[PDB]
């Protein structure tokens, strides 16, 4: 996803991400690793991938 | 910090996720959620930079 939408994939969160793409519940147990990839995950003239 | 009255509203979604993408959301005494569900009785925005 994009940078400051990270903090939506956690419970009770809502948003765009975290409404209509992907949900989480309460009862939940797990965890959640996040990490920059843009010099990966970006090129130039934008991924519209 | 300009403080607004806001006053005979129907309030629209949560997040207001239109065209601006908010870095923090966080809520004290109001769940996300359910931010769309309820009625507000005084609500004043305080804005500033």
């Amino acid at each position: 996803i994009r940078g400051d939408e990270v903090r939506q994939i956690a419970p009770g969160q809502t948003g765009k991400i975290a409404d209509y793409n992907y949900k989480l519940p309460c009862d939940f147990t797990g965890c959640v690793i996040a990490w920059n990839s843009n010099n990966l995950d970006s090129k130039v003239g934008g991924n519209y991938n | 910090w300009n403080r607004k009255r806001i006053s005979n509203c129907v309030a629209d979604y949560s997040v207001l996720y239109n065209s601006a993408s908010f870095s923090t959301f966080k809520c004290y005494g109001v769940s996300p959620t359910k931010l769309n569900d309820l009625c507000f009785t005084n609500v004043y925005a305080d804005s500033f930079v």
